[PDB]
């Protein structure tokens, strides 16, 4: 079983395992950067995601003030004899018009957090697929160092095994020497 | 006739004997209350909204025979005073309004009123669009719009965990309203309305009387637009208003049938036919 020929056929095979690791840890690489790729264009919708919130989140602040500025026009307004009766003839004859200003802006508000609304989960499917993203450049970087493992274990393997092979070699042409001296 | 004594014995002797007969006829009712809505509801479930002025004999009959009918009742939903008065009607558009919303939920832009948007937010925490594009709405998602409305006073409910999504909804509220009190219609009929297109249908129920302005039942029957939108039972007090509010239910869930009935005003029939 001990014959150069074994050996040899032994390095051979070894050899093949490690240029499949290479492959390997080639291909697993290719992964991890691609990966990278990913994580970066999904940070960059997540962060864009939160830019369109924040946008709309300030024009529902706007709206909410709007709807309070109105309401302190006539609530100021409504705050002598003649004068009284005055005030409740002005403010009884602008009723129907105030109400109408009112809805106006109220209906307003409702479509700058039904905006807000839609962009709050838009942030969260954004931010859901960063982090899906980041999961996958994870497993991909673990898996990347386990084949760079197995791959640096085959090559003291094949080291080892061709070192064997090409000390004997050494030996076979040293005793073909010695034998045929005599 | 000038025979005011015989005329007072006869008159005490007949309405003594309908008395009887009505007995009969109520207890008759309550007998075959089962048999009547036998699988009206099956595989359904009822949110019930109640008023102030709302009987709790009248929800827990409902609530039973919604139970006759196959079905369930996921939580009963008690609309406060604040709620039904209508004076605190910013704060309550400004609790609706908000980051309460459940993300990607739309609220309905076309009526503006404290009872709509009330009734359109707590539609989208309970109910199940019959639109199967429509959100389907997280545990977490809808104890955020309750907890919110029951710590801002609007509402009150039974029970405090676990609330599932149901498929229609009833509104109870007492009989007549006092003039005073006229602005508990208005929010009350459009807060029901605004439930009907969130789930598969809403009817609004009533005691004897509330089939009379200002009350909520009265309101929606001469507003043609809530008239469409949702049905009503104006004598929810008596048992065939009772069994009536299931097999509408029934009608509104199968085929979105809208009708008016009862004894009272507007009423097109006392029952399905």
């Amino acid at each position: 079983t001990d014959t150069i020929a074994a050996l040899i056929a032994d390095v051979a095979k070894a050899n093949q395992r490690l240029q499949d690791l290479s492959d390997e840890v080639q291909a697993e690489q290719e992964s991890v950067n691609k990966a990278m790729v990913d994580v970066e264009t999904a940070r960059d919708n997540a962060a864009a995601a939160e830019d369109d919130l924040e946008v709309s989140q300030r024009a529902v602040k706007d709206a909410n003030a709007a709807i309070a500025a109105a309401q302190h026009r006539f609530d100021t307004f409504a705050a002598s004899p003649d004068e009284i009766i005055a005030t409740v003839t002005a403010a009884k004859t602008l009723s129907a018009s105030s109400q109408a200003v009112m809805a106006n802006l109220q209906r307003a508000r409702t479509e700058r957090v039904n905006t807000e609304s839609a962009a709050r989960l838009a942030k969260q499917k954004a931010d859901k697929a960063a982090a899906d993203a980041k999961a996958s450049q994870d497993a991909a970087v673990a898996a990347l160092t386990e084949t760079r493992r197995k791959f640096d274990e085959q090559r003291e393997e094949v080291q080892r095994l061709a070192a064997e092979r090409d000390a004997a070699q050494a030996r076979l042409q040293a005793a073909r020497l010695v034998a045929w001296s005599s | 006739k000038r025979d005011l004594y015989t005329q007072i014995d006869r008159l005490t002797d007949q309405r003594d004997a309908l008395r009887e007969k009505l007995s009969a006829a109520d207890n008759f009712d309550i007998q075959v209350g089962s048999r009547i809505v036998h699988d009206a509801l099956v595989g359904k479930s009822v949110v019930i909204f109640r008023t102030p002025d709302a009987h709790d004999d009248d929800i827990a009959a409902v609530s039973k025979i919604v139970g006759q009918a196959g079905g369930a009742v996921t939580a009963t939903v008690s609309l406060t005073q604040e709620f039904v008065e209508a004076n605190s009607a910013e704060k309550l558009r400004s609790v609706v309004n908000s980051s309460i919303l459940p993300a990607g939920s739309q609220l309905s832009t076309k009526l503006v009123d404290q009872g709509s948007q009330a009734g359109d937010l707590l539609g989208i925490a309970l109910l199940s669009n019959a639109d199967p594009a429509a959100p389907t709405v997280e545990q977490a998602q809808r104890d955020t719009v309750l907890a919110a409305l029951r710590e801002t006073g609007f509402i009150t409910y039974q029970p405090r965990d676990r609330i599932g999504t149901a498929n229609a909804t009833v509104v109870v509220t007492g009989g007549a309203l006092s003039t005073d009190a006229g602005n508990q219609g208005v929010s009350v009929a459009r807060f029901a309305a605004a439930l009907a297109p969130r789930g598969s249908g809403t009817l609004l129920a009533g005691r004897d009387g509330s089939a009379n302005r200002p009350a909520a039942v009265a309101v929606t029957r001469a507003d043609a637009d809530m008239a469409a939108e949702i049905s009503t039972v104006d004598d929810i007090d008596a048992e065939p208003g009772r069994i009536t509010v299931i097999l509408a239910l029934h009608d509104l869930i199968n085929g979105g049938h809208v009708g008016h009935y009862g004894t009272g005003h507007g009423a097109m029939s006392v029952t399905v036919s």
